[PDB]
């Protein structure tokens, strides 16, 4: 009606261009979404941002100075704290976050406002833990890739953003992204519980195995790149 | 230093927020309140439409920015290189001379 | 001001901010007049881009236009 | 053309005055306890009780298509449809007064001839009517 419609106009002033890099834009599109955050300040100089309602507390060290980012430390209050939040690719072995990334390269917050999104889509839907599903379906998608005898190789957090890329060795020897997957909220309905999804080994087959731990209204669909 | 096209770029881009943080932040007040008279987003982006119209009348008040912002920039080159030869004409119609009172 | 495109640049950004005011304030929103407004703020950046290096090269034009002129000058005294 | 207001009112009472043909009704919405109405009729044409349910209908224009009074007024021809066709009472005036009652309530007067109605409201459904001529449809 209208709030769904005022919300939809909000979404999509933040998908084109959510400010430009400042305290206030990060503050108001941090609690625009539903989350409150605190602000500390460690100095005239530095200050400190902090997001945490109940799992996620990520905290950002933003300068006045040289209008960027130091680092970026999030810390999870549930039963995995071992998420993968670095880009992982071919090439070098450097681990460096996402978060990082997108405050410091791009001057533009879109890839933040995504990263962002799919966090709390993460933490608000966690007893699935999402970030060891995360973390664990980029193995279970290698592994099954590896029974296909097939060449596609799986990695994870390509262009500045979440998501498992799926990418194949082309004639010119470099990964091309094709594709990639990545867990997508379905607003035409939520009531599909969403399995753990485990690939055999031996019979080459997806068995379920959630029996109590359970995901409200999310899908594993496939994009376009 | 050119000063029109200079107070035009800082006073469309001071140095934050550039026209759309301030129309998000005026949408985001009126989320606490959608039933009230003073709740026009018109009011506060005034301001920045204000800039808009003070835009508007320093491009319109100069003339040289006129004729700046209406060409190509391959225009532009190929026309300072089409004005560098009628210079490097002239050096020649002097150094000739030159060569001739030797 | 009919010559220069980032006049009529801003001018439809006005336009499409002015309408999309009225109508979320009218409580009735649309989708295509917010794409139109995203297509005309993309356009406005890189004009903004291009007349970065609309200036650089008036600099230029300004350094050989006063050149030019102090050369006439001495060989009309000559 | 389209409906600039539609809602259900109940006629809290209504005040002959010293007038034989127009009375003056007091009515409010029925899903509202916000939108109240002050309306003169013609009873002799359109007979209102007190407690009676009257859907009131404001609109731009009376044919059902779309908007495209300063056109010569002609009487109806048989097979003429319009939106009068399905109400027992259409009146027509202008706008003369928008009042800001409250913070959040506006008012609108119309006048029908000098049969005027002053309509309260929120402005998010008093929005569509503005400063012209409207077309007030009343069906029981």
């Amino acid at each position: 009606s209208y709030v769904e419609t005022l919300d939809s106009m909000i979404e999509l002033f933040k998908d084109y261009k959510p400010g430009s890099i400042t305290l206030e834009n990060i503050t108001r599109l941090c609690q625009t979404l539903g989350l409150e955050s605190f602000t500390e300040e460690l100095s005239n100089e530095l200050s400190r941002l902090s997001t945490a309602s109940k799992i996620i507390v990520i905290d950002v060290d933003y300068n006045k100075k040289q209008d960027r980012i130091q680092d970026v430390k999030l810390v999870l209050a549930s039963n995995f704290d071992n998420f993968d939040y670095f880009n992982q690719r071919d090439g070098e072995h450097e681990k460096s976050n996402i978060l990082l990334n997108s405050l410091t390269k791009y001057p533009d917050l879109k890839a933040f406002h995504n990263n962002l999104k799919f966090l709390y889509l993460l933490d608000a839907y966690s007893k699935l833990d999402l970030f060891k599903y995360f973390t664990e379906l980029s193995h279970y998608i290698r592994q099954c890739f590896q029974d296909n005898c097939c060449d596609f190789k799986v990695r994870t957090n390509l262009n500045d953003k979440f998501g498992i890329y799926i990418l194949t060795q082309g004639i010119n020897g470099k990964e091309v992204p094709l594709a990639k997957i990545y867990l997508e909220e379905n607003k035409s309905d939520s009531q599909y519980r969403f399995y753990e999804y485990i690939y055999s080994q031996e019979t080459k087959s997806w068995i379920n195995e959630s029996a109590e731990n359970f995901s409200n209204g999310i899908s594993l669909v496939m994009e376009i790149v | 230093q050119n000063n029109v096209l200079n107070q035009i770029h800082q006073i469309l881009l001071p140095t934050n927020g550039e026209f759309i943080p301030h129309i998000f932040y005026s949408l985001h007040q009126i989320r606490k309140d959608p039933n009230n008279l003073s709740n026009q987003l018109e009011t506060l982006t005034g301001s920045i439409r204000h800039r808009l119209k003070l835009c508007k009348s320093l491009i319109s008040e100069n003339e040289d920015t006129k004729d700046l912002l209406s060409k190509s920039p391959s225009e532009w080159q190929d026309i300072i290189h089409q004005r560098e030869q009628e210079l490097q004409i002239k050096r020649d119609v002097l150094d000739d001379l030159y060569r001739k009172l030797q | 001001l009919s010559k220069v495109q980032l006049y009529e640049d801003l001018c439809r950004y006005e336009d499409t901010l002015s309408k999309l005011v009225e109508s979320v304030d009218r409580f009735k929103p649309n989708l295509d007049i917010a794409k139109d407004l995203i297509r005309t703020d993309e356009a406005l950046f890189e004009n903004v881009k291009l007349l970065a290096e609309y200036d650089n090269i008036y600099r230029n034009l300004q350094k050989i236009d006063k050149d030019s002129e102090e050369l006439d000058s001495k060989t009309r005294k000559i | 053309s389209n409906t600039l207001f539609d809602d259900i009112f109940q006629v809290s009472e209504v005040d002959p005055g010293r007038y034989n043909k127009v009375c003056r009704i007091e009515a409010a919405s029925t899903t509202q306890d916000q939108c109240k109405l002050t309306l003169d009729i013609n009873v002799e044409l359109f007979p209102v009780a007190a407690q009676d349910s009257l859907t009131v209908t404001i609109a731009s224009s009376l044919n059902l298509e779309d908007t495209p009074a300063t056109r010569s007024w002609r009487p109806p021809q048989a097979g003429d449809r319009s939106l009068a066709d399905d109400y027992d009472y259409v009146m027509y005036g202008t706008a003369y007064k928008f009042e800001e009652v409250s913070k959040d309530l506006i008012a609108v007067y119309y006048s029908f001839g000098g049969l005027l109605m002053r309509l309260e409201g929120n402005y998010r459904n008093l929005n569509n009517l503005k400063q012209e001529n409207a077309y007030l449809l009343i069906r029981r």
